[PDB]
């Protein structure tokens, strides 16, 4: 099931960087962020376990980042501070099981932040 | 893409035959390659198939226990090693290339072999 | 659906049907196996592989798992048979082994 | 096996009209025939898949239809390169099994 | 005084290769030319015993499990692959036979028949006679996944999705694998 | 053949409760598959664990949800079940095993059994 | 980190012609392949070091053993356009590839 995202659209350049992912339960699946800046390959920045167990951050951006997630809410979200920036957002995800492999990612928003 | 039969001959009832076609123009490990037959003023009948490792066949009811089909990927060709000819296998021997993945719901013949006459008499 | 089903309690006298049927999941692929349990002591290998009895047994024990459905048969009880009795089959959904839910015999 | 029939045994009309063939059938395939074509002397050539779609390198004369056990190909357009032999076959089910062969021919 | 050989090679449904059937059959006189002498079976092979000469010379084994047709070659001892390393390991000293039938008419539907699995991934090969039932979820190298998945974790089961139109290589053969074995014992199965 | 089990029988909530099946009459490298089976005092049997002989790969019930594990110690002849994070419906009476015949589906060669309570 | 590089920055391919995409990293294993066509997200086709995802065509292919992986397009039809991007998941940081741009000619 396909999962969309929302966040603010425009950023000051010394604001910080927050936007969702409402999506099937949170506690099935561990969850993603990865980031495409213009003229550049995708940038993976992070990922939190499904049953809120951990966090993985990628270690260049794990400065001011943060990805908290609700139980209930079906809610997925970014907290980055102190904002390589300026790019367009992807949450995702890897499905499994007896019928293949799934992968359902999403649309994407841009956010235009200075670098 | 070609596809060369061989093994054109006449046939004394009981005796031992080989064809061999050769095929060229595709990578040949990735498709099943069999064989289908037409008697003079009869229409077709399928024959054999073998599987994309030469792991498996199946065989029609007329054929079965009689015939061999085989194959080895590096030499690029299927054969057909006949035994207990009948007086009945004077046909034309085509061999074909199922076109589709060996997985797919889609089973279709893509380029016919242009067939060797083999008379048993 | 994927779960054994027993009846509660069966009974007689001297002189027993125990059936655990199943669903498409748990046999008509796998094997019954019945375990008689004494009342407080370890439950004791009574019928495996449908029909197959073990070493050291009685003679109107008798398993016939046709189908999707299982049966012990105990024509005419003894008044020392007094014990539980379970049945076990596969399941292929929750893939684990499936014990019955449980019946006893009273003399 | 299923045994294909054709009808009729051949077609002969006037080069640019529409002429139909069909491709019965005994038990069931749900939507599978193809169709090949065979000019006398040659090797015979693939004209239509999963009977709708069209092979490559066709031209789009030749059109496909059918459901089930019923088939039919339409010749929409006849060109006067196309008297020759047609055959059905289906794969549902081993072993394969064509068709009787529908000659159609010019005039 | 003879075989359950309707019930092993007539069985309505076989199980999957990762958890294969096994039913010891014992207190017989059995006549192994009955299904050699049929020969509606595409492989038939006895390893270490002598074939259609063993009607005369402790107990045997029945496995059960439907794999497709190009993974027939697995079903021998010393193979490798995603059957011979994963799902079911014959060991190097086998005394017996596989017998496996093209059952393509029972085992696939239209659309796909997702019931039988296989499983294509597991830490470490078998050894040799031995099931695996688990459905933990297998990570690859670094990241734990507390019973779920993502990325970097994959559920460990997978099906083969059967449908009757494959070739000839993808499609359900029964295989089953009788596994002869004599011990210092009084012999309760042999040749009439 | 003859296997016995061990272990203490109170324990507090979200905690570690050990029990050893020490066994006897055969060696536990074998091709045989040694198991748990708990019980509760009400209810009825519930299958909980698995592990094979030779290579020691270890199979669980997935209605538990991570919490069992089974290890083996070859020197001593006996295995191990650590259930962790106990509640109070984890309260019941174990029973070792060992299956029929090897690679069967099921099981005689029990043992005679604790009961492991959790105030 | 463990860092890769495709061996072809871009890639001119005529229509029928097979094709080829290595990749060549750092330091049953972990590595991706994956498809932008313009303008929509990436698209999973090659899971595993060979295996192939759920609505991926017959003609692509993962192959490859130690370091040096490929994905060889076998017949390039005229469809597949965009960027092909490796994944290392086979430690925390996880990094995609630089992309590769195919050209149709
Ligand atoms: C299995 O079924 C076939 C078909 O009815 C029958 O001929 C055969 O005797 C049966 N038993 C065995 C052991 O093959």
């Amino acid at each position: 099931v396909q999962l969309q995202e929302s966040g603010p659209g425009l950023v000051k350049p010394s604001e910080t960087l927050s936007l969702t992912c409402a999506v099937v339960s949170i506690s099935s699946f561990l969850w993603n962020w990865i980031r495409q800046p213009p003229g550049k390959g995708l940038e993976w920045i992070g990922e939190i376990n499904g049953n809120s167990g951990s966090t993985y951050y990628n270690p260049s951006l794990k400065s001011r980042v943060t990805i908290s997630k609700d139980a209930s809410k079906s809610q997925f979200s970014l907290i980055l501070g102190s904002v390589a920036d300026t790019a367009v957002y992807y949450c995702a995800t890897r499905d499994s099981g007896p019928r293949g492999v799934d992968d359902y990612w999403g649309q994407g928003v841009l956010v235009t932040v200075s670098s | 893409v070609q596809l060369v039969e061989s093994g054109g001959d006449l046939v004394k009832p009981g005796g031992s035959l080989r064809l061999s076609c050769v095929a060229s123009g595709f990578t040949f490990s990735r498709h099943e390659m069999h064989w289908v037959r037409q008697a003079p003023g009869e229409g077709l009948e399928w024959l054999s198939v073998i599987s994309e490792t030469g792991g498996t066949t199946y065989y029609a009811d007329s054929v079965k226990g009689r015939f061999t089909i085989s194959r080895d990927n590096a030499k690029n060709s299927v054969f057909l090693q006949m035994n207990s000819l009948r007086a009945e296998d004077t046909a034309v021997y085509f061999c074909v290339r199922d076109g589709g993945d060996p997985a797919g719901t889609v089973r279709f013949f893509d380029y016919w072999g242009q067939g060797v006459l083999v008379t048993v008499s | 659906q994927s779960v054994l089903t027993q009846p509660p309690s069966v009974s007689g006298a001297p002189g027993v049907t125990i059936s655990c049927t199943g669903s498409s999941s748990n046999i008509e692929v796998y094997d019954v196996h019945w375990y008689q349990q004494l009342p407080g002591t370890a439950p004791k290998l009574l019928i495996y592989d449908n029909n197959q009895r073990p070493s050291g047994i009685s003679d109107r024990f008798s398993g016939s798992k046709s189908g999707t459905s299982a049966s012990l048969a105990i024509t005419g009880l003894q008044t020392e048979d007094e014990a539980d009795y379970y049945c076990q089959s596969y399941d292929t959904s929750l893939n684990a082994y499936i014990f019955g839910a449980g019946t006893r015999l009273t003399v | 096996d299923i045994q294909m029939s054709q009808s009729p045994s051949s077609l002969s009309a006037s080069v640019g009209d529409r002429v139909t063939i069909t491709c019965r059938a005994s038990q069931g395939i749900t939507s599978f025939l193809n169709w090949y074509q065979k000019k006398p002397g040659k090797a015979p050539t693939l004209l239509i898949y999963s009977s709708n779609r069209l092979a490559s390198a066709v031209p789009s004369r030749f059109s496909g239809s059918g459901s089930g056990t019923e088939f039919t190909l339409t010749i929409s357009s006849l060109q006067p390169e196309d008297f020759a032999t047609y055959y059905c076959q289906q794969y549902i089910s081993f072993p394969l099994t064509f068709g009787g062969g529908t000659k159609v021919e010019l005039k | 005084n003879l075989c359950p050989f309707g019930e092993v090679f007539n069985a309505t449904r076989f199980a999957s290769v990762y958890a294969w059937n096994r039913k010891r059959i014992s207190n017989c006189v059995a006549d192994y030319s009955v299904l050699y002498n049929s020969a509606s079976f595409s492989t038939f092979k006895c390893y270490g015993v002598s074939p259609t000469k063993l009607n005369d010379l402790t107990n045997v084994y029945a496995d059960s499990f439907v794999i497709r047709g190009d993974e027939v070659r697995q079903i021998a001892p010393g193979q490798t692959g995603k059957i011979a390393d994963y799902n079911y390991k014959l060991p190097d000293d086998f005394t017996g036979c596989v017998i496996a039938w093209n059952s393509n008419n029972l085992d696939s539907k239209v659309g796909g028949n997702y019931n039988y699995l296989y499983r294509l991934f597991r830490k470490s090969n078998l050894k040799p006679f031995e099931r695996d039932i688990s459905t933990e979820i297998y990570q690859a190298g670094s990241t734990p996944c507390n019973g779920v998945e993502g990325f970097n974790c994959y559920f460990p089961l997978q099906s083969y999705g059967f449908q009757p139109t494959n070739g000839v290589g993808y499609q359900p053969y029964r295989v089953v694998v009788l596994s002869f074995e004599l011990l210092h014992a009084p012999a309760t199965v042999c040749g009439p | 053949v003859q296997l016995q089990e061990s272990g203490p029988g109170l324990v507090k909530p979200s905690e570690t409760l050990s029990l050893t099946c020490a066994v006897s009459g055969g060696s536990i490298s074998s091709g045989y598959g040694w198991n748990w089976i708990r019980q509760p005092p009400g209810k009825g049997l519930e299958w909980v664990g698995y592990i094979y002989g030779s290579s020691g790969s270890t199979n669980y019930n997935p209605s538990l949800k991570n919490r069992v594990t089974i290890s083996k110690d070859a020197s001593k002849n006996q295995f191990s079940l650590k259930v962790r994070s106990v509640t109070a419906t984890d309260t019941a009476i174990y029973y070792c095993a060992r299956d029929t015949y090897p690679s069967a589906w099921s099981w005689g060669y029990w043992g005679q059994g604790v009961l492991v309570t959790v105030s | 980190d463990i860092v890769m590089t495709q061996i072809p920055l871009s890639l001119p391919v005529t229509p029928g012609e097979p094709a080829s995409i290595s990749c060549r990293s750092s330091q049953h294993t972990s590595l991706d392949w994956y498809l932008q066509k313009p303008g929509q997200s990436p698209q999973l086709l090659i899971y595993m070091v060979s295996n192939r995802a759920s609505g991926v065509p017959d003609r692509f292919s993962g192959s490859g053993s130690g370091t040096d992986f490929t994905l060889k397009i076998s017949r390039v039809e005229a469809e597949d356009v965009g960027v092909y991007y490796c994944m290392q998941s086979v430690d925390f940081p996880y990094s995609f590839g630089q992309g590769t741009k195919v050209e149709i000619k």
